[PDB]
């Protein structure tokens, strides 16, 4: 046997709430970044060429 | 008290929920205003920040706003010996103040384009039906010279020249200027100087929504746990009796 | 002069009392009572197999509410059983009080 | 000031030490969102 | 009937609708006409209760459908295919369904009612002469 | 002044609950969701569904009515 | 006791109103709107605080502030968005608030339901207030057909407007004083709503069945600061959905047009919030008449208390009331229809009879109802 | 260009043919009675709306 994932989570993490909000913190970095870079990417892919961020090049050094 | 025609749900790049702008239409539709539009009709709440906006750099936009100050100037600001340059000077006011605007047109008052689009009830679609909404006075009609006929004014008239019209202006590129064509990038450039923010904020309404499902739905967990303990419990009476 | 429209009259009553929730939720008219000054000095009269049975009920009421979910159709308040316990008690206090007003006119 | 300090009391402090050690974290985590390190970002 | 005919097209869905609820009211007394004729009430004030069960239902049935069917008529604008009705006859059975209190007898009047009434449009395109 | 040893007084009954950690917070959701969603929502939509047709009845009267007096006029007089 | 944080620091015993007070175990979701009620007024406020961090009161800028605000300010589009859609938050939450309890017999708690008709009326004239300072033409125009809706009154009115409006139209001298009352008001507000709460923390609060649950009591913090939590989250779910997919949907005002105080929208009318009351006023031929059936709409309120006829305080357990009580929120709603619609025969007619129909639902046709079932019961 | 083929297109629908002897007598009658206060215009505003539904739908592949 061993634990659960949740159950390994939780012994290391989650007993103490010093390690909880730790976590947390940690966790809502972490989470921030893949959220905007995936959540960005989406949006930019049902706006294809529409944006500036696709057009620069058209009047860029030349 | 007369019927009011009213816009189709045109088919728009932005029409959807997830759906953005489409710069090259806001850039063609720029040019559209300022060569067709800039001439009686103001936009003050927009400076000349299309930068990334509308994928004018920031050389190209300097470079464009600078003849605007070089012709139209900051002599019809107050600014006395000023020149091409600076960044920081909104759309030129097609006249000194108002009153005199009237004149040119003859009593009427050219609405700022800043916001038509969010001002005027209906959105793009009005604008764009208006524009290429132009027809043959109906049997039985009369119509002083200015008072042109217009399917969708409201008053069933309004004193609009040739707004727009096939090869009135050319675009870089080579997108053919189709009097249609042309109002397609029009509206579009409009949508976006009365919400440069919400094509921005749509993105966010994505992540937004994207956040909230994971939210509502972790919410919901949280309050079952919660208030799990309040449905589990058992009443019961047991009296002697 | 009520024969057909006494009978009418009952008719119209019971369907009224298994329409209502009370009847759904297994307690007794009496205890859908607003609880005010009067009713509240009648609830204080009851004895106690009467109270603790309207604590019960209110208990196993606000249970149901609280989870959405109705008592099975076999143990339902069944209209014919209109214990009217609390009125006996309820009609004094309010005629005591009645009479108290009247008392203080003049 | 004097009342407080005491021979028995490390324990406690050194419990602290680690709920307040987490609850350090926390804030560099929290101040670091607003303050947008370039150095942070590259971390 | 005439009167319902003057749809036109789908406009106005109230027009229409009451006139639908018109149609079936009228069948809602007929059938409670009979069945009070063949199945006698017993103390007749049930036999009137009888008669609201089925003229409300009747009556309810056919607003539902004329209006279902107007308004889809006046959304998809399409609005002269057959299945512009075939939404409305499946929504038939459903108030059918509700007054029942029964999924099943509801789900197989969705269907039937539904088909039936295309069936008519259909045939009101094709100038079917039934008679 | 206290609200928790002074509501009420309660004889002979009897409670039983249990843990959040042992329970799920939805047993049977779907099976249990459905009929008292269902069962709770046609009881309701009866005693609220009067209110309800009304107005969308004389909506559609209303908007159709107006529009109707100012569609037509030239070919009344003549 | 010792070392009990609670009850420790006068202060924080106070505030063991949210974690150990009596809640009611059953309790519909309609209850939420408490709270939300409150999280609407706190979000309002910080939203206020940082718009009139950034806007002016003058006829020449406040338009051009507020467009400068959702231009060259840093996320000021949004802040200025959300507090727009916010109100409609706030008002849609207070109607809910109001429903349940006018369906329950929560107003049954005299001093509290009085309480509550004064925060109904003070939010009403922030709304009123702020939606004029950004000073554009449907904003103009509205303050002044409503001020003036004032001077029906026959021997003040006329002089009483003039000194509201600081003058004989509506320039600076008016935009300024709403924006001063606008930001004074929700503070003021604040205070009433914790007398609010002061008033019902003494009996507690109704629930569905309508009786008494003192014999079924929940510890507030283990189970209600979730739902509330939960209830937020919806909340502001509502609140961005408008706000981020549909800015300007709900706000019917399509008016970005500065003031021209020759200029006339045809079609001049209140927001939604307002409906009702604009509709209910138009019924009356005359001008008077209208103010004071318009008030009465509102003010109606207060006699709700009076006008119970039942024994059983929840309407819970009595049909015919449900049904009235359902028709008044659908003639409600119809009334709101009628508010943007133009003013000729059709809605005319209709908006007449609908408001008829309110004050009979109120004040004359529940009464018997009420009575009625209680015959029914033989109670 | 673009535009002007679209609409025509569009009034060459069944339904557009139909309702368009509305405009057709509207026109007539108006300008043969030229002195009556009839509206060509109100007749004018139920073609145009047909006329423009269409439009767009098919009006907006067509430009860039
Ligand atoms: C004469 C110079 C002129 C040009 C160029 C011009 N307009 Fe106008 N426009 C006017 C005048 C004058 C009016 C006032 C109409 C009235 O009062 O009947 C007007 C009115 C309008 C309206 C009517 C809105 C309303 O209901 O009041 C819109 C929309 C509009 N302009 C947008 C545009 C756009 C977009 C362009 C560029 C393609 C444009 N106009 C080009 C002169 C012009
Ligand atoms: C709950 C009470 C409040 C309500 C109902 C409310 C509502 C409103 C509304 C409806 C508008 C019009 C916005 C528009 O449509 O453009 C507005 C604007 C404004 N409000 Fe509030 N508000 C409230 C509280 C406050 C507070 C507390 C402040 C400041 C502390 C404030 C400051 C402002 C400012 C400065 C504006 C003008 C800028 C703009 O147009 O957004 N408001 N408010
Ligand atoms: C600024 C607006 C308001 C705020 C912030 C507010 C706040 C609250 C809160 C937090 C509660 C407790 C939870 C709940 O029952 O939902 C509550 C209850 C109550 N409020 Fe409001 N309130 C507001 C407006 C009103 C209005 C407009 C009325 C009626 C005219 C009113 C009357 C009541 C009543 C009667 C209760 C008690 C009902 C019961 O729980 O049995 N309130 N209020």
């Amino acid at each position: 046997v061993a634990p659960t994932l949740t159950a390994r989570l939780y012994s290391l993490l989650f007993r103490r709430t010093s390690t909880f909000a730790l976590t947390i913190v940690v966790g809502a970095l972490f989470f921030e970044r893949a959220f905007d870079q995936g959540a960005d990417a989406i949006y930019e892919h049902i706006n294809e060429g529409k944006l500036w961020k696709h057009i620069k090049h058209k009047y860029e050094n030349k | 008290s007369d019927l009011e025609l009213h816009p189709p749900s045109y088919p728009w790049s932005h029409r959807g929920l997830l759906s953005s702008l489409d710069h090259t239409s806001i850039r063609r539709g720029f040019q559209v205003y300022k060569q067709v539009c800039s001439s009686c009709h103001s936009m003050d709440y927009v400076a000349y920040r299309h930068l990334v906006g509308v994928c004018y750099t920031e050389d190209e936009a300097k470079a464009l706003a600078e003849e605007v100050e070089v012709q139209d100037g900051p002599n019809e600001d107050g600014e006395m010996f000023m020149r091409p340059g600076k960044l920081s000077d909104y759309f030129p006011k097609p006249y000194p103040n108002p009153e005199a605007a009237r004149a040119a047109n003859n009593g009427a008052l050219p609405p700022d384009l800043s916001y038509i689009v969010r001002a005027r009830h209906g959105g793009e679609d009005y604008v764009f039906s208006l524009l290429t909404g132009y027809c043959e006075p109906p049997t039985g009609v009369s119509l002083r010279e200015g008072l042109y006929f217009n399917p969708y004014f409201p008053g069933q008239a309004i004193g609009m020249a040739p707004p727009i019209y096939n090869e009135v202006l050319e675009f870089d590129d080579g997108t053919p200027a189709t009097m249609s064509q042309v109002a397609k990038d029009v509206c579009t450039f409009l949508r976006w100087a009365a919400e440069p923010e919400h094509d921005h904020r749509k993105r966010m309404g994505l992540k937004m929504l994207l956040m909230m499902g994971l939210l509502l739905p972790l919410v919901y967990a949280m309050k079952r746990h919660k208030w799990s303990v309040l449905k589990s419990r058992k009443l019961a009476y047991r009296p002697p009796k | 002069a009520v024969s057909a429209s006494s009978r009418w009259l009952e008719g119209i009553r019971k369907w009224y009392y298994n329409a209502a929730g009370f009847n759904k939720l297994g307690l007794m008219r009496d205890d859908t009572i607003h609880e005010n000054d009067d009713v509240k000095e009648a609830i204080r009269r009851l004895p106690e197999n009467l109270y603790d049975d309207r604590v019960f009920r209110i208990k196993r009421a606000l249970d149901l509410s609280m989870r959405q979910q109705i008592l099975p159709k076999e143990q339902w308040t069944k209209y014919e059983e209109d214990k009217s316990y609390l009125e006996p008690y309820l009609k004094e206090v309010i005629r005591e009080r009645k009479e108290r007003e009247e008392w203080a006119k003049k | 000031l004097t009342r407080f300090l005491g021979p028995r009391y490390r324990q406690l402090a050194r419990n602290w030490v680690p709920t307040a050690s987490l609850w350090g974290a926390v804030g560099a985590v929290g101040l670091v969102w607003a303050t947008d390190w370039r150095l942070i970002l590259d971390w | 009937l005439h009167k319902y005919s003057d749809i036109p097209e789908g406009t106005e869905c109230h027009r229409k609708a009451y006139a639908s609820t018109s149609i079936g009211g009228a069948t809602g007394l007929i059938v409670s006409a009979y069945s009070i004729a063949l199945k006698p009430p017993a103390s007749f004030l049930e036999g009137v209760a009888r008669t609201g069960r089925y003229t409300f239902t009747s009556a309810a049935i056919g607003a539902i459908f004329g209006l279902t069917s107007c308004i889809s008529a006046q959304v998809r604008e399409k609005p002269d295919d057959p299945l512009n009705y075939f939404i409305g006859g499946c929504a038939g059975g459903l108030t059918l369904g509700a007054r029942t209190r029964s999924y099943g007898i509801g789900a197989a009047a969705c269907a039937y009612m539904g088909l039936t009434a295309a069936l008519v449009k259909m045939g009101q395109l094709e100038g079917w002469q039934v008679f | 002044g206290r609200q928790f040893g002074h509501l009420t007084r309660v004889r002979h009954v009897i409670t039983y609950s249990l843990s959040p950690f042992e329970q799920r917070a939805f047993p049977h959701y779907f099976s249990k969701g459905i009929p008292n969603v269902l069962r709770r929502t046609r009881a309701c939509i009866l005693r609220v569904a009067p209110p309800f047709v009304a107005f969308y009845l004389v909506y559609t009267w209303g908007t159709q009515e107006f529009e109707k007096s100012k569609r037509k006029n030239p070919a009344a007089y003549e | 006791m010792t070392n009990i944080r609670k009850s420790h620091p006068l202060m924080k015993i106070v505030n063991n109103a949210f974690i150990d007070l009596p809640a009611p175990s059953n309790i519909s979701s309609w209850w939420n709107f408490g709270s939300l009620l409150g999280i609407c007024l706190i979000l309002q406020i910080l939203t206020g605080l940082f718009l009139a961090m950034h806007y002016t009161s003058d006829t020449t800028t406040a338009f051009s502030s507020v467009t400068h605000i959702c231009r060259d300010v840093n996320y000021g589009w949004i802040i200025r968005y959300m507090h727009a859609n916010g109100a409609s938050m706030f008002f849609i939450c207070l109607y809910m608030h109001v429903g349940r309890g006018l369906y329950y017999g929560s107003y049954t708690f005299l001093e509290t339901w009085n309480i509550g008709v004064i925060l109904l009326l003070t939010v009403m004239a922030t709304a009123f207030m702020g939606y004029v300072l950004p000073w554009g033409q449907m904003s103009f125009w509205g303050a002044t057909v409503i001020t003036n809706l004032l001077s029906a009154i026959p021997y003040i009115g006329t002089n009483l407007v003039e000194w509201i409006w600081g003058g004989f139209s509506v320039d600076k001298a008016t935009l300024t004083r709403f924006f001063a009352f606008h930001f004074i008001l929700p503070f003021i507000i604040m205070a009433i709503a914790m007398v609010h709460l002061l008033f019902l923390h003494e009996t507690g609060s109704n629930n569905p069945t309508g009786i008494s649950s003192d014999v079924d009591k929940i510890p507030f913090h283990p189970y209600y600061t979730i739902k509330d939590i939960l209830g937020a989250l919806l909340l502001i779910l509502a609140l961005m959905l408008l706000v981020l997919f549909a800015p300007d949907l709900l706000g019917d005002p399509d008016n970005y047009t500065p003031a021209n105080p020759l200029n006339t929208p045809p079609h001049i009318k209140p927001e939604w919030y307002f409906l009702f009351a604009y509709a209910i006023l138009r019924s009356i031929p005359n001008k008077l008449g209208g103010v004071l059936a318009l008030a009465f709409s509102i003010l109606i309120l207060a006699l709700i208390p009076l006008l119970h006829t039942s024994k059983q305080r929840s309407m819970m357990f009595r049909p015919l009331s449900q049904c009235l009580f359902w028709a008044l929120v659908a003639d409600l709603l119809t009334l709101t229809w009628i508010g943007g619609q133009p003013v000729e025969h059709p809605y005319i007619t209709i908006g007449q009879l609908a408001s008829v129909l309110y004050f009979l639902l109120i004040l004359v046709l529940m009464p018997t109802a009420g009575t009625i079932e209680n015959k029914l019961l033989k109670w | 260009d673009p535009l002007t083929t679209v609409r025509e297109q569009c009034e060459q629908l069944e339904k557009c043919v139909k309702a368009r002897e509305r405009l057709e007598l509207c026109d007539e009658r108006v300008s043969s009675r030229s002195q009556t206060e009839e509206d060509c215009t109100e007749e004018l505003l139920d073609f145009l709306h047909a006329r423009d539904h269409c439009v767009a739908h098919k009006l907006f592949n067509s430009l860039k």
